[PDB]
């Protein structure tokens, strides 16, 4: 396929913080609950 | 210099697909054989020299004696 | 305009687009269940409670990756946006239907919600067998909520299947023979008369458990007259297509993607395909007991689904095989959707010749209920549907959004995922093989190594799974739009630009008889 | 045993299911139900494509039996060919509107 | 401007609301079952209704007011219909293999005999085979009413169509007095389980098939249907046949065959 | 099928077809890619002659570099068919791709 | 039982399981070499830059590809359905025991002559002795005699169960108001584990099962002394 | 009259895995030949056979639930 | 030169070495020398210079076979891209072994293991090949 | 009408890139986090 | 009765733009919109008996 | 013109590859997970009862 | 079968209506006179508690929880036996 190039390019920095902000949203929630694992069980 | 030598031009990759299957299919025979021997016949022969002079009794009289059985001390 | 569009949609694409959307999401939710099954069993003990709770993360996974996440992606998704394209229909016989098709999802995902909030969930198993399922075993709404999912997803899947039955057979072009429409159409045709015959079955059996629970009917109870294992006999008859309904769509853009990256202009063996597809939806209907070879059956029956089961074979391998004819002399493009199509082949073949092994009863007495199980399905649904919905997913971007994926990163996520998934189930064999069965939350310690290295890999493709959120999000994030796109004269879907206009075919295509 | 009182689709059928009543009673074809029949597609002879704009795409079954189907767009102009077989077609643009 | 014969339908809310009217009434069941409430199926049942008599409405606005449904149109309508049909038939199907399973094993709790030890079950020979001339009447009525249309005879299709209607009504209110004057209940074990459940849903069909013959006839009196142009009849007429014949089933293995 | 020597026939037929327009030239060499051989070098001197008549020394070029590409592996191929065709480049005044300096990455 | 990083069965303690290990291998090198002829040919399809990209004629290879897979299946099924009806034959037992699934623990009754039942569960993992097996071990084993044919009935009297011992090949499930029968002989005295195989609820992982084989003499004592 | 008994023989009429009948049918047979024989004047011990193989092969709580409903007047087979 | 969006029905060219004579010429603008460029194509090719020659080749085509086909160094990043994840995948698996799993069994203890293995050894676990099998009972060793 | 072509197609904007990342987190991690929630539920009851 | 047909063929054929279920007239808003607030209001209604039957009573 | 691969292709093979075997052989090795290893030639049998 | 009736000319409506008034309606009015007659209601049985019949193992969503939905109390007797 061809495409033209990037109508609003995305440079690595901007990238580097798409990927952090994408992985912190799954990993922190579950985190948190994962970590308070015990304070729920032996509630 | 020399003229280069007509080489063949038509049914290369035909050609490749056969003597590569033929490969393939020694390769597989290969194979079995060596699993025939390796795994199959292997465990046929354990099994069988485990049972041929296998005492039964004698093996219950050194579990009995090791302790493992409730039914037996 | 945002409500007349997105909630009262008559139009195929951007209903496939809420199909695509829904099912992406339901993706993340059957992933963090897989996720919290593997914590349980990542390492000997208890990680969460008993076996009820993690039961109930077991039964939520398997419904939500097969009702909520591959059928609606594979069957919504990609059937909607691509079949009235590949025929050059301006859209399905029922657009209006085909939306209410949509909008019973997500109320059907709401009450499985429902049902793990309720009580203590239900912790039942997919199949959800009485009398562990029944009042006194599960007493509450939990199961009742379950059954209530399924009726809602199972009228959503009827309705689709009559919609796309009927448009595949009636808005061809005059001059459109079937045996001129691609294969995915047929596999969709195909996968829609499955649906069609067997969920009203699933439907009886969940409506008898419904009045066993709560009518003082006795279908399933003894104590009445009635038997636990006709229950397993209606839910199989039901269960066995669905796993072809599950693979059918997955061969259909498997087909397609071969032909398109080997650079041909058709797959090897049209008719043989049509053929493979049609054989394996029919000996899917003849093979449920399989799934019921320890229950007591006489033994001539236990012989019968054997033989019948293995002989599925047959028509699978000549797809295989006509797969591996239609790369043979291509110029190949190793673009990422083809690495999703090898990837499919190697080890759908894997998963099915496990599915061979395990149609033998006589071996399936100590395979059964075990991980051999579990390892043989998840090669054919981890690395075979999700498979072909990747390979579907990134070839197809760009015809439904206009913009490209950057390959690179597409390429990354593939080797990640292929590496997560072999880790995790690869190693599942020698634990059934060994013994350990399904539905512990715990294991003797002699399991420890491989549940282990299992649940290292399942941590895997969670990576791969949030990177695929990034790599979607780089897209539409820098807006490379779609300029060229080859092979347009044998993959009709692409002939009307990236996107296509929301109306297409308006003037039909031209095509004579001759 | 037999009076009458049910309206006819001649009497009482209306919009596009009426266009298509009175259209076949002419013979016409303006909203494609019929399969059109191949000339000899040469470029003396070409297959003649109607359209009401200046591009329609095209289906060639360049054999009898192909389950392959070649598409491409056909443009208001010179003839063009199927990419596949070379069988001619031209577009004849317009109407439709009576 | 289309220049193929389909139809583009409007953008509508009926999908919506009719989802949604699923959320109600499943919900509504739950809340009834497990905490003592109708409400929310009493509303389920109200959207239900509302969005089924504005769909329907609608297609009728936009085939004989607006004349969208050309031949091609039609005949989707006819697989629609026909495949809707098979998933039906399907349906009952798990309901007489139910039936089979437990009639043709019968287990010790049930003295190991079919009918069960306590099961007195009705007559075949009265108000069953009543009924069954009843549906067969109704298949033949059905058949003068169509070809009454298709020759064009407003006033005999009417009456073919009423006295069709009229035996629906019939079997419905005969079944009601069996259900009440039977001695065996739906909790009686695997016999009253399977008798209820399959002869109810059978029941709720003829009740649908039933509104469906009465829906045709109010828009025959309104002269929607042309002598030649006449599908929702069609469709009602092949759904009434279905109903028939699952009748003859059930008459033949749960009431005569299972006596 | 045809033999091989009737194969080549109908094609050096097809390309010396005095008033061969430009779409037959591209059809032809574009369907003839596609089948397991390498066009013989009386076709390919066919091909070239077309491209004479139609005044096009580009599309001359690309079938010299066609010819390379069916080869494959077997590099013996291509420097066997440019010697057969010598008389035909230096008539025509065809230059390689490799003299164009065009087989440059 | 299982040992650790077990790549197969666990060994043969029965002449029916020894047929499934002989038979599983001989399906496994099927297996094998079918997934490796697979994984070489799309490396082979994958591996030149010649092309051929032409129409392909189909019938004569498909041939080759539906006859060669159906001998395959009969080269299995003929060994497979000769265990299996092997499994079903004949044989007069001696001795017929019950076993009936609970939730959590199993019962056994043996009943041929006396009375005599008992209730068998899990020893908590707080309470092994040195040695013991975690989620393995149970209070009362299930003693039987060694070197005999022995049925077993097996039910459930609540959910359902599986009663399921691996190196004998045996699995057969517990379900209420069904009385299902399989047939077990030891070729060796000693302790042969297995676990509950249908899902039953909280406790599912945790209802073991063990038989203890011994010499008749000794079965016979150990029975009249759990009068 | 034919003793050394061990377990109950292969039966013909239930050779499946499915064994509850071959349970039900000795059941009923042996109470059948009981009533026939506490009526008649004559003696149980020749239903002795029926008697042993029900006990072989039938759970505890069947026959002890099949025992209270015969007491109870609720049994559903046919004595 | 420029492809637009809206040219999508329109003939396209396309690099792809099966295809090697697309179906328009990748410049289809001339200027004034290249006009003439094209007049003196129609008299000998032994007369065009060398530079000439590519000139036309450039007009026709955009990439040469060699340019369209040629090898990449993206190998590379995707390999070492994928490495970085799964090493990444290595920091989840530690910050779960530490913050979320507790002990494990007393059961996995080196003298509880010591004797469970002693015991599997006296009851003979898996004796023909698995286990037991692999003990030498007379020499009271694991064999070699 | 509606609008056509590439980010016009979609119920959701893709005009900034920002405010996309936002909604696509919000998105997908409310997919994954839900049954870490109804975990923590059940076992807060009992 | 009449056959009235043609005059509902006119009505709703009037070029008007309004969609078919609106197209009878401001009694069609009225049924849609009694049909949408019941539809919204019973959904808003279930999540609410979701949220009470989520935690024990007692 | 050189792309990022050529530019940054060995370094990104080079690193990742690097950090990919640290990490796992670290995760592996010090934290405490218990791998549970065959005690066929690695344990010593001490008696139990 | 040919059932032995006759006819075939053709398929009009002329003979459905014949045969809905000279073979179906008579057939139904038959059956009528049949069943209403073999009406009148007959002696219930004695009452048994057996275990497999009357079957509450969930109270029913409605009346007092014991009531099936058309409880007739001349002949459905509850769990304890007939209605006084
Ligand atoms: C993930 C960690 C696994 C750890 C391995 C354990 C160590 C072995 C001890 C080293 C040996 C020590 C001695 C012990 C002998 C015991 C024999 C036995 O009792 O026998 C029973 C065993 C015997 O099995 C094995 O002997 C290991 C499996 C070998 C299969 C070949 C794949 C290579 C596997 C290794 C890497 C996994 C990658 C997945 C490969 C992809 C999916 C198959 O259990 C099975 O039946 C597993 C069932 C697998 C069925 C799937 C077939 C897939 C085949 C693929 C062919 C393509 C070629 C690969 C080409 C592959 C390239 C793509
Ligand atoms: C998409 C999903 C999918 C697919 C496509 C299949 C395909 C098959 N499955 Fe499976 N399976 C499941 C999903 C699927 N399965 C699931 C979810 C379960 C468990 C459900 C539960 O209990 O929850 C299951 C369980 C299941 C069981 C029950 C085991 C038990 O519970 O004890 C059995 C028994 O036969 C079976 C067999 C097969 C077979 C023969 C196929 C065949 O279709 C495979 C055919 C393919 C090939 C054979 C490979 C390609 C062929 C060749 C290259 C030709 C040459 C090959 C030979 C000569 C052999 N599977
Ligand atoms: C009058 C003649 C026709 C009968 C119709 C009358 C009312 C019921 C409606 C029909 C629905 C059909 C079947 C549903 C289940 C059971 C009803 C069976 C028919 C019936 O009405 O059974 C009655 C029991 O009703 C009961 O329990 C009543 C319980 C009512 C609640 C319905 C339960 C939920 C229904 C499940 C719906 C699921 C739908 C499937 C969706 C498919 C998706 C693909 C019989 O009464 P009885 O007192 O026990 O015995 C007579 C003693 N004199
Ligand atoms: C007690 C009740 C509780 C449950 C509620 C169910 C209640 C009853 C509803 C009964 C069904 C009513 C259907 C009315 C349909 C009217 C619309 C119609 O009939 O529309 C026709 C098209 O067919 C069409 O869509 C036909 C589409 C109709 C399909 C309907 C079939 C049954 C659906 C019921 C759902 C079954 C549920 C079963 C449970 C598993 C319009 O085309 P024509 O007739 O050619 O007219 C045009 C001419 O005028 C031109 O000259
Ligand atoms: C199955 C998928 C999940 C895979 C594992 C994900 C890796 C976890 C990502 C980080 O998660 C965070 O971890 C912190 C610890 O690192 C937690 O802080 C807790 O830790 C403390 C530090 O000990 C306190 O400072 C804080 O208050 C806090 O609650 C925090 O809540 C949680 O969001
Ligand atoms: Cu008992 Cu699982
Ligand atoms: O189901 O396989
Ligand atoms: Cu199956
Ligand atoms: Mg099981
Ligand atoms: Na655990
Ligand atoms: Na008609
Ligand atoms: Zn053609």
């Amino acid at each position: 396929i061809t495409a033209k190039p990037a109508k609003t390019p995305t440079s690595p920095k901007e990238q580097a913080i798409g990927l952090s902000v994408t992985f912190l949203s799954f990993l922190l929630p579950a985190g948190w609950v994962l970590y308070h694992l015990d304070n729920y069980k032996k509630s | 210099s020399t003229a280069l030598a007509k080489p063949q031009m038509r049914g290369l990759l035909a050609r490749r697909l056969r003597f590569h299957i033929v490969g393939a299919f020694m390769v597989s025979l290969g194979f079995a054989t060596f699993y025939k021997f390796a795994v199959a016949e292997k465990r046929k022969k354990a099994y069988a020299d485990f049972y041929r002079n296998y005492d039964s009794m004698k093996d219950f009289e050194e579990m009995r004696k090791a302790g493992i059985f409730q039914s037996a001390k | 305009m945002f409500i007349n569009r997105w909630l009262f949609s008559t139009n195929h694409k951007d209903i496939g687009t809420l199909y695509l959307l829904f099912g992406a999401w339901a993706g993340m939710v059957g992933t963090a269940l897989s996720l919290l099954i593997r914590a349980e069993l990542g390492q000997p003990g208890t990680l969460l409670g008993d076996d009820q709770i993690y039961n109930v993360v077991v039964t939520a996974h398997a419904f939500v990756m097969i009702f909520f996440m591959v059928m609606p992606i594979m069957i919504g998704g990609f059937g909607n946006w691509l079949v009235p394209l590949m025929i050059g229909a301006p859209d399905m016989a029922f657009p209006r239907m085909n939306n209410m098709s949509f909008w019973l999802l997500p109320p059907s995902f709401l009450l499985l919600l429902a049902s793990s909030m309720v009580e203590a969930g239900a912790g039942t198993g997919w199949t959800v067998y009485p009398p562990l399922a029944g009042n006194l075993a599960h007493a509450g709404a939990s199961v009742d909520l379950t059954i209530f999912s399924l009726h809602l997803a199972g009228v959503s899947s009827i309705l689709g299947a009559i919609n796309f039955i009927t448009t595949i057979i009636n808005m061809k072009p005059p001059a459109m023979s079937q045996y001129q429409t691609p294969l995915f159409v047929w596999s969709v045709m195909i996968t829609a008369v499955l649906l069609l015959l067997s969920l009203p079955v699933l439907a009886a059996g969940i409506t008898m458990l419904l009045t066993d629970r709560n009518l003082n009917t006795t279908f399933f109870d003894p104590a009445g007259g009635g038997d636990p294992i006709l229950y397993q006999h209606l839910f199989w008859f039901f269960g066995h297509p669905e796993v072809y309904i599950l693979i059918l769509p997955g061969f259909g853009m498997i087909s397609h993607i071969v032909t398109y990256y080997s650079g041909k202009k058709e797959p090897f063996g049209y008719m043989g395909m049509v053929w493979a597809m049609m054989s394996i939806g029919f000996l899917g209907f003849i093979v449920w007991a399989h799934h019921m070879f320890t229950v007591g059956m006489d033994v001539d029956t236990r012989a019968y689904f054997t033989s019948a089961t293995m002989i599925i074979a047959i028509p699978t391998g000549v797809k295989v095989f006509s797969w591996l004819a239609t790369l043979h002399g291509g110029n190949i493009k190793w673009s990422p959707a083809m690495m999703w199509a090898l990837g499919f082949i190697f080890l759908f073949t894997v998963g099915g010749l496990t599915g061979i092994v395990l149609a033998n009863s006589s071996l399936d007495i100590v395979l059964h209920d075990t991980y051999y199980v579990v390892a043989h399905f998840h090669y054919v649904l981890s690395m075979g549907a999700v498979f072909a919905i990747m390979g579907g997913f990134v070839h197809w971007f760009p015809l439904f959004s206009g913009y490209t994926l950057n390959d690179t990163w597409a390429k990354i996520h593939f080797a990640i995922m292929f590496v997560g998934v072999n880790m995790t189930f690869f190693p599942q064999h020698f634990l059934g093989l060994s013994g350990m069965p399904r539905r512990y939350s715990d294991y003797p310690d002699a399991y420890t190594m491989w549940n282990t290295i299992s649940s290292m890999g399942s941590f895997i493709s969670l990576t791969a799974v949030m990177l695929m959120v990034f790599i979607i999000w780089e897209a539409f994030a820098s807006k490379r739009e779609v300029l060229t796109v080859d092979l347009t004269t044998t993959n009709l879907e692409w002939l009307n630009g990236c996107p296509p206009p929301y109306h297409t075919f308006e003037e039909p295509t031209y095509v004579n008889l001759k | 045993a037999s009076g009458g009182g049910v309206p006819t689709d001649e009497e009482q059928a209306t919009g596009l299911e009426r266009e298509v009543m009175l259209a076949a009673r002419k013979g016409q074809d303006p909203y494609n139900i019929l399969a059109p029949k191949a000339t000899s597609g040469t470029k003396e002879d070409p297959n003649l494509v109607p359209s009401i704009t200046n591009k329609r795409i095209v289906g060639c079954i360049c054999e009898e039996d192909n389950s392959t189907v070649i598409w491409f767009w056909l443009h208001k102009g010179e003839a063009q060919r199927c990419p596949s077989c070379g069988t001619h077609y031209k577009l004849v643009p317009h109407q439709l509107a009576h | 401007h289309q220049t193929h014969a389909y139809h583009m339908v409007n953008p509508s809310p009926w999908p919506l609301t009719g989802a949604l009217s699923a959320l109600l009434m499943t919900s509504g069941l739950t809340m009834w079952f497990h905490f003592n409430s109708m409400t929310l199926l009493m509303i389920g049942l109200t959207t239900n209704m509302l969005t089924m008599y504005q769909w329907w409405r609608d297609v009728i606005r936009e085939s004989t007011f607006q004349g969208h449904h050309t031949p091609a149109v039609q005949k989707g309508l006819r697989y629609g219909m026909i495949l809707f049909i098979i998933s039906e038939v399907l349906f009952f199907t798990g309901f007489f293999w139910a039936f089979y399973h437990s009639s043709l094993a019968p287990t010790p709790e049930l003295g190991g005999c079919w009918p069960p030890t306590g099961i007195h079950p009705l007559n075949p020979l009265e108000v069953p085979l009543l009924n069954t001339s009843v549906l067969l009447a109704s298949g033949v009525s059905i058949t003068w009413a169509h070809h009454s249309l298709m020759e064009g005879d407003r006033k005999h299709m009417l009456q073919a169509l009423f006295i069709t209607i009229t035996l629906g009504v019939y079997f419905t209110l005969l079944q009601a007095s069996e259900y009440y004057e039977a001695p065996f209940t739906i909790s009686d074990g695997v016999y009253g389980s399977t008798f209820f459940v399959a002869t109810g849903f059978h029941g709720l069909h003829v009740i649908i098939g039933s509104t469906f013959l009465i829906v045709c006839f109010f828009r025959q009196l309104k002269f929607h249907f042309t002598s030649n142009h006449h599908f929702g009849f069609e469709a009602a007429a092949w759904y009434w046949h279905f109903v028939d014949v699952v009748w003859l089933f059930l008459y033949v293995s749960i009431y005569w065959w299972g006596s | 099928h045809e033999t091989d020597e009737e194969f080549d026939a109908r094609w050096v037929t097809y390309f010396n077809k005095p008033d061969i327009d430009a779409w037959e030239l591209r059809k032809g060499m574009n369907t003839l890619v596609g089948y397991d051989l390498v066009p013989e070098p009386k076709i390919i001197d066919a091909a070239l002659r077309a491209c004479r008549r139609l005044n096009d020394f580009a599309s001359a070029v690309r079938i010299l570099e066609v010819v390379k590409d069916k080869a494959g592996p077997h590099k013996e191929i291509y420097p066997y068919v440019i010697q057969e065709l010598r008389p035909t480049l230096n008539e025509l005044g065809i230059s390689t791709p490799e003299e164009l300096g065009l087989d440059k990455v | 039982m299982a040992y650790p990083m077990q790549l197969g069965f666990q060994d043969a303690t029965s002449p029916i399981m020894e047929e499934l290990l002989h038979f599983h291998d001989h399906t496994l090198m099927i297996v094998f070499l079918i997934s490796s002829l697979v994984l070489y040919i799309i490396s082979l399809m994958l591996t030149t830059k010649l092309t051929h990209t032409s129409t392909m004629d189909a019938q004569e290879v498909e041939t080759i590809w539906t006859i060669l897979p159906a001998i395959i299946l009969i080269l299995i099924a003929l060994p497979s359905l000769r265990i299996l009806y092997m499994m079903d034959e004949i044989n007069n037992p001696s001795l017929t025991v019950k076993t009936m699934g609970h939730q959590w623990y199993w019962s056994y009754e043996y009943t041929d002559y006396e009375d005599l039942s008992f209730d068998s569960y899990m020893i908590p993992t707080s309470e092994l002795k040195p040695g013991e097996l975690r989620l393995l071990e149970v209070d009362n084993r299930v003693v039987l005699p060694m070197e005999m044919t022995i049925r077993m009935l097996v039910s459930s009297e609540d959910v359902l169960h599986s009663w399921a011992v691996p190196s004998l090949g045996l699995k057969t499930d517990a379900i209420p108001g069904r009385l299902n029968q399989t047939t077990l002989m030891s070729s060796r005295p000693g302790l042969y584990y297995g676990q509950c195989s249908e899902i039953c609820g909280s406790n599912h992982s945790f209802m073991p099962i063990v038989l203890e084989l011994v010499p008749l003499k000794y079965f016979e004592k150990w029975s009249a002394s759990m009068l | 009259k034919i003793k050394n008994y061990q377990t109950a023989p292969f039966d013909s009429r239930f050779p499946n895995q499915n064994q509850t009948r071959n349970c039900w049918q000795n059941y009923l047979d042996f109470h059948r030949c009981e009533k026939a024989m506490t009526a008649k004047g004559g003696d149980v011990s020749v239903c002795e056979w029926y008697r042993r193989v029900y006990k072989s092969l039938c759970p505890i709580s069947w026959v002890s639930t099949w025992d209270d409903r015969r007491a109870e007047g609720t049994f559903p087979g046919k004595i | 030169s420029v492809v637009k969006s809206e040219d999508y029905a329109l003939p396209s060219y396309v690099d792809r070495r099966d295809y090697p004579l697309p179906d328009v010429a990748h410049v289809k603008n001339l200027s004034a020398s290249q006009k003439a460029l094209k007049e003196k194509e129609k008299a000998s090719w032994s007369s065009l210079s060398i530079d000439e020659k590519v000139e036309l080749y450039r007009l026709k085509f955009k990439e040469s076979f060699a340019e369209m086909n040629r090898s990449t160094n993206e190998w590379k990043t995707v390999v070492g891209a994928a490495m970085f994840f799964i090493g990444f995948t290595a920091l989840l698996l530690i910050w779960e072994k530490h913050y979320v799993y507790g002990p494990i069994p007393h059961t996995f203890e080196e003298e509880w293991v010591a004797k469970q293995t002693k015991r599997m050894l006296d009851m003979k676990v898996a004796p023909i090949q698995g286990f037991s099998a692999k003990w030498d009972y007379d020499k009271n060793e694991w064999k070699k | 009408h509606y609008e056509e072509g590439p980010g016009k197609n979609i119920p959701f904007s893709v005009e900034n890139k920002w405010r996309l990342l936002a909604m696509m987190t919000l998105f997908f991690g409310s997919g994954f986090a839900a049954p870490f929630f109804i975990v923590r539920h059940q076992l807060l009851k009992k | 009765f009449e056959n009235r047909v043609a005059e509902k063929q006119k009505l709703f054929q009037e070029d008007n733009g309004l969609p078919v279920h609106l197209k009878g007239g401001a009694t069609d808003n009225i049924l849609y919109r009694v049909t949408m607030t019941l539809c919204l209001g019973g959904t808003l209604y279930s999540l609410y008996c979701l949220g009470w039957a989520s935690f024990p009573h007692k | 013109a050189p792309d990022f691969h050529d530019k940054y292709g060995n370094a990104v093979l080079a690193s990742g590859a690097t950090f990919c075997v640290a990490v796992w052989v670290y995760m592996a090795t010090q934290i405490g997970i218990e791998w549970n290893p065959s005690p066929v030639g690695r344990v010593t049998p001490k008696e139990w009862r | 079968a040919s059932a032995a009736k006759g006819d075939h000319g053709g398929t009009g409506a002329r003979t459905w209506r014949f045969l809905t008034f000279g073979l179906a309606l008579p057939s139904v009015a038959l059956c009528t006179l049949n069943s209403w007659l073999h009406s009148g209601h007959r002696e219930r049985p004695a009452f048994i508690p057996y275990h497999h019949l009357r079957i509450r193992t969930k109270p029913f969503s409605w009346g007092d929880g014991n009531h099936t939905f058309f409880h007739n109390p001349r002949v459905n007797p509850l769990p304890t036996g007939y209605e006084k």
